[PDB]
């Protein structure tokens, strides 16, 4: 029983991970484990990802003032 | 005293052999399709409470449990002629009627997770039956849950009457016909393990042999499974013709058993009936020997049992009963067992003790025999040997190339790794070992 | 709690500076984080295979939407993913800014 649902939980995950890829989401494993989990837990995905894009492009702005 | 036997149905085949087996015994022992005693049975000599369990409505009813977790045969069964024969309430039926998926560990899931169920249909039926003797399981090896609920309910039945016989008819599945279950290896695989370890005797009914002795003794061009279950049923009247008609030898399943089974855990047994042909093959005034009958059932062309022709495993009998129904005359029957002897008719295994018995014992009243002469044989032999072992190799082929290993390791069973296909291969395979030592004299 | 600290792990490891070194930077992010405590999607799991689509037709893809059709029903498995409503709104405006 919990076996199975682990096997269906960690089949999931890998399709979500396949899915990223094919739609090239660009998205880290370890972003999406975390974000995956603060959906199940309740949150937001576009505020969510509207912070990850906005740290993305604090640091390639950063890397500009750098150079 | 009566002995009922729980016959339970497990999978699409046990449920057609057990629901077959059903109607044969109510012919047999004269009880109508409504179980109401048919008009000619009132004086039958149809030992009723021993075969049959008597209802509230006095219905023969045999003790006959089908647990199966596919919808189809469950509905088969209960509109047969026979629905009101047997007990509804020892009927237990899975609402979801996905069944195991021919797969041997999702069929000991299924079995397992309607133990509930089926458990209680069986200690109802044991407490429904005086002297319940044990369980017969009717189930396919080659399915889900023929092979993995067929595991399941003989576990089942082991562990609540660990000292009631565990029969099993097994239907093997075709070793020389490719299985459209590329993990029916597994599944095979799983119901030998299911036969040698949690069933005290299996009687495997390869169908592959079904086909070929129905079409060339009994001249039946493709066998179904409808006629696997019709053949099994006959065979299980012609076995039970002696538990309604009280005889003089042989009067219990234990007693057969122990005549049969010189090795307590190589109890699995091939199948024959002679003469093996057509009800429309009338023998003109043939007066059927009971050394004829004897060679024609040691005939190949009259085994119900597909065992591989391996000119590796030595086959011979390790124990021979001919259980015969019609009129035989007992000083035909000595005279039988000599001919047969002299003629080498039946191969004796080397390393078990010699039983030819000859064995008179009335028929069913309730059931006509067109021929003078039938003959049901259970033999142990070593060519069981041979179709274990191409079970076994089926079972490797398909867990070393994981045929079909994505429906085996879904279930917890074989979540980890195909470790219940691969115990099941290597119990098979242990079987077939000592079944050739049984062959050979080493065997002790 | 939990969402404060997504957002600083982000902040710090996104981002070469967290969002306490700038408030102004945070406080953004706070203002534009708050705003419903609900997801913001319709019931309607086609839209979700239609920006998978629109997605790979713009990547240059025909054939791409059938594996996030496929993924769908290996991912129903377990049922109880009924909050990823937005998942599939973040999912889609993923692949929709950086294609």
């Amino acid at each position: 029983a919990a076996a199975a649902n682990l096997n269906a939980v960690r089949e999931t995950m890998d399709v979500l991970l396949e899915i990223s890829r094919i739609l090239n989401t660009g998205l880290d494993m370890e972003t999406l484990s975390i974000c995956v989990r603060l959906c199940e837990q309740g949150i937001n995905p576009e505020a969510l990802s509207s912070v990850i894009k906005e740290l993305r492009k604090a640091t390639e702005a950063l890397k500009a003032a750098e150079n | 005293m009566p002995r009922e036997i729980i016959t339970l149905q497990l999978g699409q085949c046990g449920n057609q052999i057990g629901f077959e087996f059903w109607k044969q015994l109510c012919a047999e022992h004269g009880i109508s399709p409504e179980g109401i005693v048919e008009e000619f049975a009132t004086e039958g000599t149809d030992r009723k409470d021993v075969f049959f369990y008597q209802a509230d409505d006095e219905h023969y009813i045999p003790r006959a449990v089908l647990l199966d977790l596919e919808p189809r045969v469950i509905h088969s069964i209960l509109n047969s002629p026979y629905a009101k024969l047997y007990n509804p309430e020892n009927i237990y039926l899975s609402e979801h009627g996905g069944g195991a998926g021919n797969n041997w560990a999702s069929g000991f899931s299924q079995g397992e997770k309607i133990h509930e169920d089926i458990f209680d249909i069986i200690d109802r039926e044991a407490d429904g039956s005086d002297s319940l003797e044990g369980f017969v399981l009717c189930h396919s090896i080659a399915g889900g849950t023929g092979s993995g609920l067929g595991s399941y309910l003989l576990e089942r039945l082991n562990d609540r009457y660990p000292k009631k016989l565990v029969q099993t008819y097994s239907v093997f599945p075709n070793q020389d016909e490719m299985s459209d279950v590329v993990v029916q290896p597994y599944n095979s695989l799983l119901t030998l393990k299911r036969l040698t370890q949690n069933a005290d005797c299996v009687v495997v009914l390869d169908n592959t042999a079904l086909n070929r002795i129905a079409t060339d003794r009994l001249h039946i061009q493709n066998p179904s499974f409808s006629q696997i279950n019709q053949l099994v049923s006959t065979i299980m009247s012609a076995s039970t013709t002696t538990l309604r008609y009280p005889g003089y030898m042989n009067n219990d399943l234990i007693g057969l058993i122990a005549s049969l089974i010189p090795t307590p855990r190589l109890h699995f047994l091939m199948t024959g009936y002679t003469p093996l042909t057509t009800d429309q093959s009338v023998a003109s005034v043939r007066k059927t020997t009971v050394l004829d009958v004897m060679r024609r059932l040691l005939q190949p062309k009259n085994v119900m049992v597909s065992t591989g022709r391996d000119r590796q495993t030595n086959h011979c009998y390790i124990a021979i009963l001919n259980i015969i129904q019609g009129e035989v005359d007992p000083t035909q029957v000595h005279k039988s067992l000599q001919r047969i002897r002299e003629r080498k008719l039946a191969n004796f295994i080397p390393w078990g003790p010699a039983s030819i018995q000859v064995a008179l014992s009335r028929k069913s009243p309730y059931l006509p025999s067109a021929h003078r002469v039938s003959g049901l044989m259970m033999a142990n032999h070593t060519s069981i040997s041979s179709l274990f072992e191409s079970s076994c190799q089926q079972y490797d082929k398909l867990r070393k190339r994981e045929a079909f290993l994505e429906q085996f390791r879904k279930e917890d069973i074989f979540k980890e790794n195909f470790d219940e296909l691969d115990r099941s291969r290597e119990v098979v395979q242990e079987l077939i070992d000592e079944y050739h030592a049984a062959t050979r004299p080493d065997y002790i | 709690k939990s969402p404060n600290v997504l957002l600083q792990n982000l902040c710090c490891r996104i981002l070469g500076k967290s969002e306490a070194d700038v408030a102004q930077q945070f406080q953004y992010a706070v203002r534009v984080i708050g705003s419903n405590f609900a997801p913001t999607v319709e019931r309607d799991e086609f839209l979700v295979a239609e920006k998978i689509k629109k997605e790979l037709t713009r990547q240059r893809r025909e054939a791409d939407a059938a594996l996030f059709s496929e993924l769908h029903r290996k991912l129903h498995s377990q049922g109880v993913l009924k909050n990823k409503w937005s998942i599939l709104y973040l999912l889609l405006s993923l692949s929709e800014d950086p294609r």
